[PDB]
Protein backbone atom coordinates (compact mmCIF):
# COMPACT_ATOMS: atom_id res chain seq x y z
CA UNK A 1 0.00 0.00 0.00
CA UNK A 2 2.70 2.45 0.95
CA UNK A 3 5.76 0.81 -0.84
CA UNK A 4 4.85 -0.81 -3.96
CA UNK A 5 1.55 -0.16 -5.73
CA UNK A 6 1.02 -2.56 -8.38
CA UNK A 7 0.15 0.36 -10.30
CA UNK A 8 3.58 1.64 -10.21
CA UNK A 9 4.96 -1.19 -12.28
CA UNK A 10 3.71 0.54 -15.09
CA UNK A 11 6.09 4.34 -15.80
CA UNK A 12 4.48 8.12 -16.48
CA UNK A 13 6.75 10.01 -14.80
CA UNK A 14 10.41 8.51 -15.39
CA UNK A 15 13.19 9.99 -13.47
CA UNK A 16 16.66 11.24 -14.92
CA UNK A 17 19.49 10.72 -13.61
CA UNK A 18 21.97 13.28 -12.75
CA UNK A 19 25.50 13.78 -14.63
CA UNK A 20 27.27 11.55 -12.26
CA UNK A 21 25.37 8.78 -13.12
CA UNK A 22 25.88 9.50 -16.70
CA UNK A 23 29.41 11.28 -16.84
CA UNK A 24 30.19 13.54 -19.83
CA UNK A 25 33.97 13.01 -20.31
CA UNK A 26 34.21 16.48 -21.86
CA UNK A 27 37.97 16.61 -23.13
CA UNK A 28 39.66 19.79 -24.41
CA UNK A 29 36.99 22.92 -24.99
CA UNK A 30 35.37 22.15 -28.85
CA UNK A 31 34.62 18.46 -27.76
CA UNK A 32 32.49 16.60 -25.05
CA UNK A 33 31.65 12.83 -24.76
CA UNK A 34 28.35 12.04 -23.37
CA UNK A 35 27.65 8.71 -21.54
CA UNK A 36 25.52 5.86 -23.10
CA UNK A 37 22.60 6.87 -20.77
CA UNK A 38 22.73 10.45 -22.23
CA UNK A 39 22.24 9.05 -25.31
CA UNK A 40 19.37 6.43 -24.61
CA UNK A 41 17.89 9.43 -22.46
CA UNK A 42 17.68 11.63 -25.53
CA UNK A 43 16.32 9.24 -27.41
CA UNK A 44 13.73 8.32 -24.83
CA UNK A 45 12.84 12.42 -25.09
CA UNK A 46 12.71 12.74 -28.44
CA UNK A 47 10.31 9.25 -29.01
CA UNK A 48 7.98 11.10 -26.37
CA UNK A 49 8.29 14.42 -28.28
CA UNK A 50 7.44 12.54 -31.39
CA UNK A 51 4.38 10.86 -29.57
CA UNK A 52 3.07 13.71 -28.20
CA UNK A 53 3.28 16.00 -31.12
CA UNK A 54 1.44 13.11 -33.42
CA UNK A 55 -1.24 12.89 -30.65
CA UNK A 56 -1.97 16.42 -29.75
CA UNK B 1 86.61 -26.46 1.56
CA UNK B 2 85.39 -29.05 -0.31
CA UNK B 3 81.79 -29.96 -0.54
CA UNK B 4 81.00 -33.17 0.76
CA UNK B 5 78.77 -33.45 -2.25
CA UNK B 6 79.85 -33.65 -6.04
CA UNK B 7 77.63 -30.98 -8.35
CA UNK B 8 76.31 -31.81 -11.71
CA UNK B 9 78.52 -29.02 -13.46
CA UNK B 10 78.46 -28.35 -17.06
CA UNK B 11 76.86 -26.05 -20.14
CA UNK B 12 72.85 -25.63 -20.36
CA UNK B 13 71.08 -23.18 -23.10
CA UNK B 14 69.20 -20.91 -20.97
CA UNK B 15 67.15 -18.28 -22.35
CA UNK B 16 66.31 -14.46 -21.20
CA UNK B 17 62.70 -14.25 -20.72
CA UNK B 18 60.46 -11.00 -21.25
CA UNK B 19 59.52 -10.43 -17.51
CA UNK B 20 61.65 -8.19 -16.13
CA UNK B 21 61.40 -7.29 -12.45
CA UNK B 22 61.80 -4.01 -13.04
CA UNK B 23 58.95 -3.94 -15.51
CA UNK B 24 56.55 -5.32 -12.84
CA UNK B 25 57.21 -3.72 -9.84
CA UNK B 26 54.43 -1.37 -8.76
CA UNK B 27 53.25 0.42 -5.54
CA UNK B 28 50.19 3.18 -4.75
CA UNK B 29 48.84 5.37 -1.64
CA UNK B 30 46.34 7.54 -2.54
CA UNK B 31 46.26 8.29 -6.68
CA UNK B 32 44.23 8.47 -9.76
CA UNK B 33 40.40 7.70 -9.76
CA UNK B 34 37.82 6.58 -11.91
CA UNK B 35 35.07 9.28 -12.55
CA UNK B 36 32.05 7.29 -12.52
CA UNK B 37 33.15 4.79 -9.68
CA UNK B 38 35.23 7.43 -7.96
CA UNK B 39 37.50 4.15 -6.92
CA UNK B 40 41.39 3.94 -7.96
CA UNK B 41 42.39 3.56 -11.62
CA UNK B 42 43.80 0.26 -13.32
CA UNK B 43 47.26 -0.55 -13.95
CA UNK B 44 50.95 -0.20 -13.42
CA UNK B 45 50.86 2.39 -16.14
CA UNK B 46 47.92 4.57 -14.91
CA UNK B 47 49.46 5.12 -11.43
CA UNK B 48 46.64 2.54 -10.71
CA UNK B 49 45.32 0.86 -7.13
Amino acid sequence: EVFSRPEWMILTCLPVPPPPVRPSISFNESQRGEDDLTFKLADILKANISLETLEH
Amino acid sequence: KKLMAQIFFGPTYYQRLRHMVDDKIHARARGPMQVLTRQPVEGRSRDGG
